[PDB]
């Protein structure tokens, strides 16, 4: 997977034939096509180094941040659009907190973020880190944030402090494990380089801009360490898109060595809102880790629902649980209605139900995730199939009296349904929407 | 290019009633229409209609070779259902189908080497259909070394890529042909391949029009059987004329005459 | 060395569609609102014309909605008044359409006579000076006697009736170019049908820069991604020349945000969740966030801190990031 | 899928007839028929028989454009008739043709970025049509290299492999789709691909078949324009069809009357 | 570019991730494709050397028999069939001589030999080698033999005797134009092996079978001598075809390096006439170097005569010299005939011509060794062209008519010619065959 120009456009262009090919121009083709090795010919340095490693080698980076079961895995992508193919790892969330603030409203800030995780549609959101940033006027203050910070949550870190001298004194008692440094500058990338290398941490890489970005990371990169993540030093939200996406384009699309590592977004909006909004903005546009300021329950809930849903696989289908699910009141004296574990088209039913105001058991036959249609079609709804699931629920003494109600959309089942399944079956409008008129009726 | 009729299903109306009633005329007729098309193959499926499929199965075998002596293939997931059929075959067999999963792989592919059939394997998994192509060279590749695992020979093994309507799954297509393109050169001597042409253009308008056109495309890539209707003349006709233009067949003026009647 | 920026160049462009007629152009509306026109990924200055941004509309009903009690407060002092509804949604919460949905017509419930339902249209054409966005009930038989005489009465001042699906686009159609108004097409989360339902509406002899496509979105956590991709592929198409899909993009992420249990819910009921206050709030914004991003022009809302928000997003969005 | 009209050469009678007498209607007729099949390009041919190459490729192209809008591709091996007929283009132009003889590059190469135009450059020399398609990819590779040297946008330059009628010359079909798939692997971006289809059925039986049969063979190998016959209406739906089955056009059940109109 | 059976076999079977694969099975596909390098797996050491090889290595190598001028390069053929494509390179015809034959014996036999060349419808053919047996008692009389032989020939030479102490003192002079040593045995070839290696000659290696052959082979491939001609020890026609087809399709098709070299035969029929029968079969089945005891010129023309033309590119037309081919005793009343130079359509004509015992004037008009019919589609047989070979030829002073007979496929070539030409053009038969009754009306 490699054109023969840019082959051809790194050699001598001598037409020697010690490659044991008459012209460069050929050994371009048989370099393409595997006829013969790029180590023969003895002429040339950089260029065979640099034809290797673009050749076999993705064009974005892996870099784990940490160790152990909580560590989580950043970049290693290779798409610009969800619908080409699946986006791989889900956006690293982490929240922020100074070191100026006093211990009493240290431990509630992270006792409260140790607290952000949610259960909703069957599925669990989580977040990753806490980012520990230095904005007192003692650099003792910040090596007693970090350590007291980690001795309450469990989760990642990343260190944010300007001075290594002051971060490396603050890191030493937990290099150990995570902690992002955060970050390399122009200035004083030298130091934050040998603090990564001895640690083994991923060093942050700051930039104003693309090209300050991209100077500094060749730079880094040629001191040995290559777990990097990216910072274009974009404050506005419309400067981030722009520069987010030439990160995920040119690595992907060109190879750039230089932004072939993820992205880490900063959040810049005051209002705790506003901020949420931009950070959607973020974990859209190619963002790998987004540092948050705002901690409540009520504003991560729509983030993190947002993030599960953009980094699902196109390809498998949402699907909840095959197992009855009560709705509303119960009580012995309900309907009950046959459906598939299709997320969408169990909610679907679950939405006009709960629209109706009648108390309902909803049974989600399990057609591996797949609309019942698609599912008939398949044949995974069968009569033989929706019979069992009648059973497993052991259902017709939980009901006094004996009925279920089929989709309209296979009406056709109900007779072999009802035979060997003991239930009396009706069959209900072919769009759930009509559940409210069948109630009526 | 093999043929491979798909008339005989159980999805269809005639074949249903014809196996609930045991009526073996319907089937015997599609089994000699099926031949005149061209098809040089009959796929015999049971359908999710019929209640068992031990003895669907092994009554289709029996009516089918009774008039006819193309090489069957036996289309299910029952793995016992698919044996009992090998049994009363007094001709070449062709299983239909196994995917790349230990256990459907463990219990098939003995299966296939005892009495010298073709294996149809798919390039598919639990979870469900793989988008890109490497994915389902993958799965390719898992069924050839365990081609090579089970003592099979290559021409023998057929991997099925799989193919999804061109509307709804239209992104699947260009990969489909990715794969069979790659799928030749992943291994040597090259696994052959098959495909159900008939399913890309589901719910589609023209569907004989975007049947045949993706046959050619998919030959071009190299395709050796599918699994597509047979009595239309119009993908008889590019099945041939693909012949021709892959230097498979020796031309003449009536090549498609011979491709007919070969 | 040196930094190059990757500028994907567009072959074609999305539609330009007016919304509104004034004085002069046989109308009654303040001004015009035009939307669409985009030369690139919804916000990628860099490399295209983004001439006009997204517009926000908000829900008006000829009746009293069924929303949730949360919803209903911002409203109780005008909702059941359509005439003081529209004007309050412009001028206190700055609307930039009015997206008059009438339930009422609906013959199971309101069941509000063809008269009543013109009625209240030309009474919120006499409220406020924005552009309207009338759509049915969801009746196919009453819709079809309702929106062909407010399309009549309502003629001139250009109008967007709404919703014209695949199998019922006859009768709509052609009230639209008789009386000289838009249409919105919408279809079931299918690019194919969506395709394929704008060229039945322009075989009818109706301009391309008449329509609008409804992809039917889903709410947060509902099926939003599979709308956030189609409404990519339908952008990207309208780049690549497929004129088909060159038509703007309108979202009712008002009906499909607050349908969802984790807008209202009280949290009370769901401690983990928090208070139901913001967190509705946001479930319509960032609902609407998100498809901003896959390419919605005219986003038709209800809360009016969700629609504050998401013009505060749109302020940003549209600050040119070209380098 | 772009589709140049072939019908415009002198080696046809109408066509010629036309020329010698300076007669605009046939000429103009056939470019607005093409245009109502669905061909985005005209290929123009001044024919054997006329001794003024220059001169009738200029009366060509200034009665063509009058009437079309679609991009001219000038079809002369002389250089001078090509360069004649660039200063008379009212918009761009497609040059036919160049093959890798250096020679010829260094004088059509610059010619066609001067003008800004495309170029169609044949995969051989002075010695023939090469066989073997690791010779045809030879030529190719130094047209795309030579498109690099004089600074040539690579999505201008349209390879062709050259194809041969499939009864005389059968074994050249299976070798130009090998050249074609395997053309991606010269350039990134990678550069486009033609073909002269109607050459593959030449005094072959039923033409038209073997000719949509191929176009949709080639496109699956990445052909991106086909010089052949647009008033052939099942070849138009083939183009059509094939072009949704590689997931370059969004399906709709009207795709190919979108394909026409396009 | 090998397969992805070929690397999986080769590689271990750990799965220990340490190539950034997953599995190794996995691996092998990333390695087919070209997405990582191979030696990320520590693995091994032979089979790096094995996949190197294979994966760049022909089918056949090559191994050049002589020095400079008079070298003939062996082996190198990737075909089984010709029509596929070309066979490269032609056999290798060698003559026999014994050394027991007195001096007298020995140079009149040579001389013969060197005589073996021929000259044949506008082409030359002649033999390359050389071939000096040892069937004497004493070792002694085969460095007089080697040494009668080299002053009296310049062609390549090929030493056969079973001792190499016998062998290397009658090398030392000769050992100049790289002989070939015949041949290496299992008792021997450690002798023979290293005698070959100092003198950088080419080392026939015989065995009795494929199987004792390829055991042999990989020995002195060890011991670093790779220029080796095969000999299956296949004395019978039926043998030889079977074993040299063997050798010729595992060295192709299954890669298999102790079959990948030239063959080289030995034509064991007493009788002279079966012999050459017997040759044909071996330059027909993929023989590279064949060994004939016959030396009469009657022998070798045919046998020559089928190398050509089975050793011809299919792709590449044979072409006559455009010129004036006078048929019979021509004078300047007789018939011209205008044709083309493609070599099958000019025999035709000739054919026919002289056939009919008309003696006459061909002109064969260049259309690079094209066919009537072809040349005139390729616009390659216009009027102009034919009326400038007319003039071109130097016919007219051939000739007291000015009269020219045209092929009958380009009848109306002849109406148009007559005006540009001055000539006066008949228009012939379509067939050649009717060009007797042509001229006899
Ligand atoms: C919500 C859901 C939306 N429907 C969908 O989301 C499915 C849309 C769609 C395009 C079908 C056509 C279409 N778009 O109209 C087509 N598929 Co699909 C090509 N398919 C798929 C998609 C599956 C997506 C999934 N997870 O289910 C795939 C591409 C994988 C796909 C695959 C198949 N598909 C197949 C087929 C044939 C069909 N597929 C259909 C469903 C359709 C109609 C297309 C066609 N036309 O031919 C076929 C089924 C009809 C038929 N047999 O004739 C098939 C077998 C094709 C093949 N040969 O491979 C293959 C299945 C086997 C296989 N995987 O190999 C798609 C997307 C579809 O609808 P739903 O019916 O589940 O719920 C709905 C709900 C909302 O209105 O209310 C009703 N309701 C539901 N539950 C209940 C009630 C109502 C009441 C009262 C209740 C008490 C309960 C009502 O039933
Ligand atoms: C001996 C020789 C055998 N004839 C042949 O060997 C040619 C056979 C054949 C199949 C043609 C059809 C067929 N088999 O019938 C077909 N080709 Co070819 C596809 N071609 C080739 C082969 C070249 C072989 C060669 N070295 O010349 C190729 C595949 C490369 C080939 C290529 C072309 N070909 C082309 C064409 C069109 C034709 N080709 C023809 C000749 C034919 C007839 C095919 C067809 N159509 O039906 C076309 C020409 C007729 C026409 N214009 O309508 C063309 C232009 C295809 C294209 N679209 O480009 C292309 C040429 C340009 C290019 N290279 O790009 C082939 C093999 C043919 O015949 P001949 O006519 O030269 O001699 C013959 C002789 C023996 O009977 O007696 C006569 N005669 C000869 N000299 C004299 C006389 C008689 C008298 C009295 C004299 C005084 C002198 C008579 O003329
Ligand atoms: N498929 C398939 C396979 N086997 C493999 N390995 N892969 C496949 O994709 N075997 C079954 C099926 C191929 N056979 C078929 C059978 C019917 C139709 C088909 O189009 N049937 C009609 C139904 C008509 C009726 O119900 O009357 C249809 O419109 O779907 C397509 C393919
Ligand atoms: N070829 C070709 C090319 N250009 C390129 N770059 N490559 C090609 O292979 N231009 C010319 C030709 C393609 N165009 C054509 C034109 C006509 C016919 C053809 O079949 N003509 C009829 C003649 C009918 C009549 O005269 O009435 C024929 O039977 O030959 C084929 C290909
Ligand atoms: S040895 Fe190197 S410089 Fe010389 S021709 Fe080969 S690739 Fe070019
Ligand atoms: S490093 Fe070698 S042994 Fe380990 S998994 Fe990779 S291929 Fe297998
Ligand atoms: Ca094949
Ligand atoms: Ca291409």
């Amino acid at each position: 997977p490699l054109t023969g120009l840019e082959i051809y456009k790194q050699l001598p262009k001598k037409n020697c034939g010690e490659c044991g090919t008459p012209t460069c121009l050929a050994f371009a083709m048989n370099l393409a096509s595997g006829k013969a090795s790029l180590d023969s010919c003895p002429y040339v340095s950089d260029a065979a180094r640099e034809a290797l490693d673009a050749a076999a080698a993705p064009p974005i980076a892996k870099v784990v941040l940490g160790a152990g079961p909580t560590a989580v895995e950043m970049g290693d992508e290779t798409e610009l659009f969800r619908h080409d193919k699946r986006f791989y790892h889900e956006t690293a969330i982490a929240i922020q907190v100074s070191d100026n603030l006093s211990s009493e409203e240290l431990k509630a800030k992270v006792e409260a973020i140790n607290g952000l995780n949610f259960d909703r549609v069957g599925q669990h959101y989580t977040i990753q880190a806490i980012a520990i940033r230095h904005d007192a006027d003692d650099p003792a203050a910040f090596k007693a944030a970090v350590a007291s910070v980690a001795a309450a949550t469990q989760l990642n870190l990343v260190l944010m402090a300007d001075d290594p001298d002051v971060l490396k004194e603050a890191l030493a008692g937990v290099a150990d494990r995570k902690p992002l440094l955060y970050a390399a500058t122009g200035a004083n990338y030298e130091a934050m380089t040998a603090l990564a290398k001895e640690n083994n941490c991923p060093l942050a890489v700051y930039g104003n801009g693309l090209e300050e970005l991209a100077e500094l990371v060749d730079k880094i990169v040629a001191l040995g360490h290559k777990q990097l993540v990216l910072d274009p030093g974009a404050r506005e939200t419309s400067r981030a898109i722009a520069d987010f996406t030439q990160i995920r384009r040119l690595a992907i699309k060109k190879r750039f060595r230089s932004f072939g590592y993820p992205i880490i977004a900063l959040t810049t909006a005051a209002n705790p809102l506003d901020e949420v909004l931009q950070a959607v903005n973020y974990v859209t546009k190619y963002a790998s880790l987004v540092v948050l300021r705002t901690d409540a329950k009520e504003h991560l809930l729509p983030l993190l629902s947002w993030r599960q849903n953009l980094y699902t696989d196109p390809q498998v289908p949402i699907r909840v649980e095959e197992k009855l699910n009560e709705i509303g009141a119960v009580n012995e004296n309900s309907p009950v209605y046959v459906t598939t574990n299709f997320s969408l088209t169990y909610y679907s039913v679950e939405g006009e139900i709960e629209s109706t105001k009648i108390p309902s058991y909803l049974l989600s036959v399990d057609t591996d995730g797949l609309s019942v249609l698609t599912a008939y079609a398949d044949g995974k709804f069968e009569a033989e199939k929706i019979a069992a699931v009648m059973k497993k629920v052991d259902l017709d003494n939980k009901v006094k009296r004996h009925r279920i109600i089929i989709p309209g959309a296979v009406a056709v089942l109900k007779g072999k349904l009802e035979d060997l399944t003991g239930w009396e079956v009706i069959v209900g409008p072919r769009e759930a929407s009509g559940i409210v008129a069948f109630a009526r009726a | 290019m093999l043929i491979i009729g798909e008339r005989i299903n159980g999805m269809f109306g005639d074949i249903k009633r014809a196996i609930q009633e045991r009526d073996p005329a319907p089937v015997q007729e599609w089994a000699r229409r099926q031949e005149e098309g061209g098809a040089r193959a009959l796929d015999l499926n049971v359908g999710p209609a019929v209640q068992d499929k031990v003895s669907a199965m092994e009554w289709l075998v029996e009516v089918t070779q009774e008039v006819s002596n193309l090489t069957l293939c036996l289309d299910s997931t029952n793995i016992k259902a698919i044996e009992a059929g090998l049994k009363k075959c007094k001709n070449r067999a062709m299983i239909n189908s196994t995917n790349a999963e230990r256990e459907k792989v463990e219990k098939l592919f003995p299966l296939a080497v005892e009495h010298g059939a073709a294996l149809i394997g798919l390039t598919m998994n639990k979870t469900g259909i793989p988008k890109d192509s490497d994915t389902r060279l993958a799965f390719a590749m898992e069924l050839v070394a365990a081609a090579d695992e089970f003592g099979l020979p290559m021409e023998d093994l057929y991997i099925d890529p799989l193919i999804l309507p061109a509307n709804v799954a239209q992104d699947h297509a260009p990969e489909v042909l990715k794969t069979l393109q790659q799928i030749k050169m992943l291994a040597d001597p090259a696994p052959k391949t098959v495909l159900g042409l008939s399913n890309v253009s589901q719910n589609c308008q023209n569907r004989p029009l975007i049947n045949r056109t993706f046959l050619a495309m998919a030959m071009a890539c190299g395709l050796d059987a599918a699994i597509a209707d047979a009595c239309d003349e119009a993908l008889i006709e590019t099945a041939a004329t693909a012949e021709i233009l892959l230097n498979q067949t020796v031309y003449c003026d009536s090549f498609v005459k011979m491709f007919k009647t070969r | 060395m040196a930094v190059q920026i990757l500028r994907d160049r567009s072959r074609a462009a999305v539609q330009k569609v007016v919304l509104g007629a004034t004085k002069d152009q046989g109308g009654t509306r303040s001004h015009t609102i035009v939307v669409g026109g985009d030369a690139a990924l919804p916000f990628h200055h860099f490399e295209g014309e983004i001439v006009n941004r997204p517009v926000i509309g908000m829900e008006v009903q000829d009746i009293v909605p069924d929303w949730p009690d949360v919803l209903k407060d911002p409203f109780t002092d005008v909702i059941n008044e359509p005439g003081r509804w529209a004007q309050k949604c412009v001028a206190e919460y700055g609307a930039d359409l009015i997206y008059l949905k009438l339930d009422g017509a609906d013959p199971e419930g309101a069941n509000h006579s063809v008269d009543q339902c013109v009625a209240t249209v030309k009474e919120v054409l006499q409220a406020v000076g924005v552009p309207l966005v009338v759509v049915g009930c969801g009746d196919v038989e009453k819709d079809h006697e309702v929106l062909e005489a407010v399309a009549e009465a309502a003629a001139g001042e250009n109008l967007l009736l709404g919703n014209a699906e695949q199998e019922n686009y006859k009768s709509l159609t052609a009230a639209c170019m008789v009386h000289k108004h838009n249409i919105i097409a919408r279809s079931p989360l299918d690019i194919n049908i969506c395709k394929q339902l704008n060229i039945l509406i322009n075989e009818m002899n109706l301009p391309l820069d008449h329509i609008v496509i409804d992809p039917s979105i889903g709410g947060l956590g509902y099926g939003i991604e599979y709308s956030f991709s189609i409404m990519e592929r339908i952008r990207l198409g309208a780049l690549q020349g497929d004129k088909m899909l060159s038509m703007p993009v309108i979202c009712t992420v008002g009906y499909e945000a607050w349908r969802a249990k984790e807008a209202s819910a009280p949290v009370s009921e769901y401690p983990g969740w928090g208070k139901e206050t913001e967190r509705g709030i946001l479930w319509e914004a960032v609902t609407a966030t998100a498809l901003l991003q896959a390419g919605a022009h005219i986003l038709l809302m209800r809360h009016p801190e969700a629609v504050a928000r998401v013009k505060e997003n749109i302020d940003q969005l549209m600050v040119s990031n070209a380098y």
